[PDB]
């Protein structure tokens, strides 16, 4: 049949598109240390994927720490339990919102701008001219933008935790009347090292991976065209929002099962 | 600005043949062509694309029932655009 | 009126930055009008003037005696049907297939039937040479023929000024040798005025009747073609010739050595 | 003060440019109705906005449902209500999840993939050589892109809970074992037409109208570099995003309070 | 050897369209070897071969006698240390002011102080006439002058081969005088081989010494800028003059008409 | 491949003036330019833009220190150098 060869053409360019993303990371991590080359590289990078993305982190975790208060201060109050308010609000960040939702939007902000930047940097030739200087692109300017995606995304999910716990607390005991000294005790005996701060690190560092990985490799595949870098910034939002939300379930059978 | 007058066998034009003045004349076909075997045309102002597309039309029409058709008459500015837009002899005669 | 285009003491700022202090220049009707200049000097805006797009600060542009800036925005609707013009990327749309672009102005202001407009647009079509290519999307137009389909769309509602901006611009000899044809045939059949800007001296001489070079931001010759190869300012003959040096310096503006060669 | 100046200095071209986004809106929306014009023009633009936004979507909310259904059954099954669990997931969706996580992940595909476009547009003369044709472009190009992101992200936002609901009951019934009799017929008689289903379709109107315009703005102020194309995308997503979670506790506080 | 690159019979194919089916051409040392075609044959592949990329499907490439496809990974790294190349774009990179660009090869293959730095990388940019531009940034650049900050940068490592991918393109008359000027002050000093990519007919042949005309996938012509102007070839004398019509039609190949003229 | 060698007011160089052979004689400055009045230059091979500004250096340190400094042997290409480096008559004589 004409559409069984199409289906298996299709399959089977899918397969070296794995392999070529294999590939980059590959040839990008391992060989020659160079600590004092990168050193000064990573902090650039750390720049432009951490420092500028505390805005989108910080503001939109103190909303949704408020809507997770208010919401569950009403359903709360009908078994006369909303004492328990910060143990609700510390649970459902620590688990599920805190890695899942900040993971969507440096999915979206830093994933956007670093497909949109290798991009760039192969449509006007300056990957091409580094090879020409005997420097290899894949060590000089993949490899700092890996390391500092994957150190910057746990670290901007422990602060839209720590802020989320803040505006919860803004609504329970400031607006709401809880009284503060039942909030904080309830919280402090509910939050388990092991079970709860731990299980937030993990789910963030495998989030950290697989979004850098994918928004390094859709620039770095990309068509060097105008539109074909708008289409690749489009393709990184799709996977990494897919695979977020995909792993975030395997997780958390795991984890909490 | 566009009227149209048969003397038998003649279909001479009179006016401009501009391209907003020439839905009456296209919305005439096949009633005006009858027993045409030439197109006077020596009473047109001037002509533009749209109209020698009319044009084109008529002569189409009035081959395919009936003889080949010639003209008189023309601008010699017709000649021309026929020349730019590189107009077969067959379409648009001498 | 003999000059179409007319226009008298014209000023324009950019923020802060002053392009074209107080220039004038005339456009006669029937004739083929150069600008030329450097390549930084913003000359692109001045057909932005002319078609009216973004008003000057201080000056008076005549359309056929009207002027452009001090005009209704629907009296400047039906104005802009009488001239077109020509953009240096050959904006075609990128949906809509060659045949759909070269018939878009004529199924917006005309009463034509679907015949008549079949036939309409293969004689624009074949008057530039892209007959065969109707059905092709813009995305596969290989540039220099995206800038003769774009010609075609021009030449659509009949104008009478065809304003090009740049077409001779990174261009194979042949590719220029073809636009130079072209240029020429519309001028000669359906006496269009004609206004390029550009950059390519020997390409634009050869089909121009009067030239305007604006080396500054005055307007400091202008002339037919013979009577600018024998001008004797020093400011024109860098420019006509390609003098590496002259008044616009072949060194930037630096400082000294012994500073930086010995800090 | 040398820094109270150049503070106000800020503050005056932050006005004007929601006066500019004030005037486009404006000047799109508004004259001559040309119903039989615009009618091919929206259904091709209905085709970019919202059919190709259905695969972010019906992966994203099956995925989403699932993880709730198995994170509220270890929670109910504590007190022995997890027959209640079809209740929990419904209203969880119909509030706070349906309409958010729908409309972030609208601005990350749909509004990146219109501020791409339209400053594409700008680019390459596009809109320039519209007026030169004596057509607006204000009401050819920017308004029918704008009635098919009002009218495809509530159609999105109601496909969204219908596959996130099945997915909860995927778990709850089939995984878990509740029983299928119990389970559908509590969630019946716990959501309302009034305060659930329309407060559904009021908050994914509100959002649809914000993203949207945000989205075509920010094509339309853009600079026509490829350089200040991609700075416009990512700006889109940064500002759509602390648009959808900040109105969405101020309709929480309505809504629910 | 007295030929520093040797292309002895190259095939290359992209995907399905085949380029070059059995070129063969040589570069002398010490000469300005020009390369000229039409504009869409991709004879920016051609630098591609030559700089040890992407690998072609049949042929031989020497560089001063040693195979560039049939080389090692760290054998080619230390060979291409002795060949430069100057793209299109300037491409330098888009943060690191100018100084920062030129001084990029010269921090990673050499031992120098950072006096002896400063002073051979103000050196470097006063050859080609930027030393006052030196804090300025890649982006402010007005890109005439993009590409002679990006020729300070491929002489820094003092190469022995230059290829030059379009030089003259989209480019003033002022501009294009003082590129001209440049190659040919780093031929006669420094003795640099130069290989120029172009389809700008009239400056290349000024500077070359001598020219290979790629007209079709073969290599049609070949010689002095003298002997060239004297070939009778038809697809030579379409190139070299700008003519509209021959060889290369200027007609898209179509159908008939009366059949969409009169459907 | 390059070693200088001090006769009480000149400077002989010899070998080459590569821009990697020349961490010994940048790092021995101040002590080779003592008393010296010429520098010789006749026994160099071949020199590039890294050893001449090595020897802008030398006259630099000779010329503060001291006299006016005067040279030699020179291959008549270092001076085709100074001609496209655009150097000036002061920092490098004749
Ligand atoms: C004699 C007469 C007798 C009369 C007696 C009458 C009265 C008797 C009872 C009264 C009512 C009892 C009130 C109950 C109040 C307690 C309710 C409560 O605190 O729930 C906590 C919520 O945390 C939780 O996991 C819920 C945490 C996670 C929430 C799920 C995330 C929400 C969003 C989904 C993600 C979408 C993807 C991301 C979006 C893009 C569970 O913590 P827990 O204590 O269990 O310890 C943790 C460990 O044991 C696991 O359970
Ligand atoms: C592809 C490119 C690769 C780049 C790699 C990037 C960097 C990779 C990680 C960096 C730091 C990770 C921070 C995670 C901190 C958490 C580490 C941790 O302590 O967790 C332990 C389990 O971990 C676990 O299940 C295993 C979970 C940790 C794995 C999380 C990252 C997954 C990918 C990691 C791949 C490399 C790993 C190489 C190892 C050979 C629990 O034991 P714990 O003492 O607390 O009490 C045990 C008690 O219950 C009974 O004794
Ligand atoms: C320590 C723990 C380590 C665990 C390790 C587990 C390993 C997890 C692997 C993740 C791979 C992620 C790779 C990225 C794949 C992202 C998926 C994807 O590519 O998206 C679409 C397909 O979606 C799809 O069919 C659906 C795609 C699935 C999304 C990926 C899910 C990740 C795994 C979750 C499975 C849960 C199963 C639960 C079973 C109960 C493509 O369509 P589309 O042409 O429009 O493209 C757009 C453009 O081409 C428009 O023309
Ligand atoms: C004699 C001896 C006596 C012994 C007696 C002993 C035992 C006595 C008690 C036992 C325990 C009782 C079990 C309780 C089970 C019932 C729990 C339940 O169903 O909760 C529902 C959850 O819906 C809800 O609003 C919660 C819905 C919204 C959840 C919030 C969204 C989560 C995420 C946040 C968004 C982040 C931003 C978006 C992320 C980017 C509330 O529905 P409800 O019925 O109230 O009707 C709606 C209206 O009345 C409002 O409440
Ligand atoms: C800027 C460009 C503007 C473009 C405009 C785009 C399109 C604008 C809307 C389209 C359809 C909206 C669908 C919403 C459907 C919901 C409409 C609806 O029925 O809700 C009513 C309230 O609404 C309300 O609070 C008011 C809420 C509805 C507003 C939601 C959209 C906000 C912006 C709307 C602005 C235009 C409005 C012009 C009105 C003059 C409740 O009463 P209901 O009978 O059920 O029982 C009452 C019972 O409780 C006692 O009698
Ligand atoms: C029927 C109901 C109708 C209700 C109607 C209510 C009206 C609601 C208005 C929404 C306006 C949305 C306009 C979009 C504004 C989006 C805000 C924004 O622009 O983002 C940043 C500022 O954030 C900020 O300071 C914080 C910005 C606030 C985000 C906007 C919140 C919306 C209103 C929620 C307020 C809740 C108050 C609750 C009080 C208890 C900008 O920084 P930044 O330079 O990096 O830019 C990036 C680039 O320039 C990098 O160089
Ligand atoms: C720390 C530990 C955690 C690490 C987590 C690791 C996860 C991250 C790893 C790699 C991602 C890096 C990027 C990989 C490539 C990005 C995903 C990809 O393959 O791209 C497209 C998706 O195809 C698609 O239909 C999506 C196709 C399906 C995606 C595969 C689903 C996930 C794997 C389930 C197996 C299914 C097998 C069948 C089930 C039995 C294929 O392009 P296509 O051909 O259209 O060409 C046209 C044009 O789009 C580009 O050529
Ligand atoms: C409910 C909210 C809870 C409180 C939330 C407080 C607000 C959030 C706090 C911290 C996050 C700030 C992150 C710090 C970012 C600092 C990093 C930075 O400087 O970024 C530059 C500007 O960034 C910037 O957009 C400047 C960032 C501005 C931060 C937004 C402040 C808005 C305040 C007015 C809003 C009025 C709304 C109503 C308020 C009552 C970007 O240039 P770039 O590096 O490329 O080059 C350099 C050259 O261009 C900069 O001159
Ligand atoms: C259906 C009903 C619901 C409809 C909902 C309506 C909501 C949607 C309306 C308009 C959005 C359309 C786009 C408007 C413009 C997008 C937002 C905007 O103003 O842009 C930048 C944000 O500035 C910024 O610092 C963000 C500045 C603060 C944003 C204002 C917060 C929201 C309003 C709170 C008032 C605060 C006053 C003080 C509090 C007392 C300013 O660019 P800037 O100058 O940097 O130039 C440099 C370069 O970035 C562009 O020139
Ligand atoms: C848990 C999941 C629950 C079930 C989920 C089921 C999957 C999701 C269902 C419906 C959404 C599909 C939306 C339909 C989109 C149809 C619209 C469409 O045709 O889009 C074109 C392709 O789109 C496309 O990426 C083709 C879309 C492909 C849909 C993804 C199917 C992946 C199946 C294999 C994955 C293996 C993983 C393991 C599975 C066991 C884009 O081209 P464009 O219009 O511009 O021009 C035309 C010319 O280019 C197309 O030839």
């Amino acid at each position: 049949l004409n559409a069984l060869a199409s289906l298996g053409h299709k399959g089977i360019k899918t397969l070296r598109t794995f392999g070529r993303a294999g590939l980059m990371l590959f040839n990008a991590l391992v060989g020659k240390p160079e600590f004092r080359k990168h050193a000064p590289l990573l902090v650039r990078q750390l720049y432009n994927v951490g420092v500028l993305s505390m805005l989108i982190i910080v503001v939109s975790g103190v909303f949704i720490g408020m809507v997770l208060g208010l919401q569950g201060y009403l359903v709360l109050t009908t078994y006369s339990a909303e004492t328990s308010l910060g143990m609700l609000v510390a649970l459902s960040l620590l688990r599920e919102l805190g890695p899942v939702v900040a993971a969507l939007l440096f999915a979206g902000r830093a994933g956007s701008a670093l497909t949109a930047e290798i991009g760039l940097m192969r449509a006007t030739e300056q990957l091409s001219s580094m090879e020409m200087m005997a420097v290899d692109p894949l060590r000089r300017v993949i490899s700092p933008r890996f390391w500092a995606g994957v150190i910057s995304l746990p670290l901007l999910t422990v602060i839209f935790v720590a802020v989320g716990i803040w505006g919860g607390s803004l609504v329970g005991v400031s607006w709401k009347g809880i009284d503060s000294g039942f909030f904080w005790s309830a919280m402090q005996n509910a939050v388990d090292w092991r079970m709860d701060l731990v299980n937030c690190l993990i789910k963030s560092v495998v989030f950290a991976i697989t979004v850098t990985w994918i928004s390094l490799f859709n620039g770095y595949d990309a068509i060097p065209t105008s539109a074909g870098i708008s289409r690749a910034t489009t393709r990184t939002v799709v996977h990494s929002s897919l695979a977020v939300l995909g792993l975030d379930f395997v997780l958390t059978a795991l984890m909490f099962g | 600005s566009l009227s149209w007058m048969q003397t038998g066998d003649t279909l001479a034009l009179s006016g401009e043949l501009d391209q907003d003045v020439l839905l009456p004349l296209w919305e005439m076909r096949e009633e005006a062509v009858k027993g045409i075997t030439c197109i006077d045309l020596s009473r047109v102002s001037r002509v533009d694309t749209g109209g020698l597309a009319l044009l084109l039309h008529l002569i189409d029409l009035a081959k395919k029932q009936g003889n080949n058709v010639t003209l008189q008459g023309v601008n010699d500015k017709v000649y021309t655009l026929a020349k730019l837009y590189n107009l077969p002899a067959d379409v648009l005669p001498r | 009126v003999a000059n179409l285009v007319d226009m008298r003491d014209v000023s324009f700022t950019r923020g802060n930055r002053c392009i074209f202090d107080n220039i004038s220049l005339t456009v006669p009707r029937g004739k083929i009008t150069a600008i030329m200049g450097p390549s930084g000097i913003g000359k692109t805006t001045l057909l932005r003037l002319i078609g009216g797009q973004i008003a000057p600060d201080h000056g008076e542009i005549l359309f056929d005696g009207e002027n452009i800036p001090a005009m209704s925005r629907s009296r400047l609707y039906t104005v802009r049907k009488r001239m077109s013009m020509l953009f240096q990327s050959g904006a075609l749309f990128t949906d809509m297939n060659v045949f759909d672009n070269v018939a878009y102005p004529l199924r917006e202001h005309t009463q034509l039937p679907a015949p008549l407009l079949h036939s309409t647009v293969m004689m624009k079509l074949e008057a530039v040479g892209l007959r065969g290519a109707a059905k092709l999307m813009p995305s596969e137009l290989s540039g220099g023929m995206a800038r003769r389909a774009a010609l075609a769309r021009a030449i659509a509602l009949e104008p009478d000024l065809i304003m090009f901006d740049e077409p001779f611009v990174g261009q194979d000899p042949i590719t220029m040798g073809v636009l130079v044809k072209l240029i020429s045939e519309l001028n000669s059949a359906l006496g269009v005025t004609c206004v390029v800007v550009s950059h390519d001296v020997p390409e634009v001489l050869s089909i121009a009747d009067h030239a305007w070079i604006l080396a500054d931001k005055k307007i400091v010759a202008h002339g037919s073609a013979q009577a600018l190869q024998a001008n004797p300012d020093p400011r024109v003959r860098q420019f006509l010739d390609g003098i590496a040096d002259g008044p616009v310096p072949f060194r930037y503006p630096a400082g000294d050595y012994h500073a930086d060669l010995l800090p």
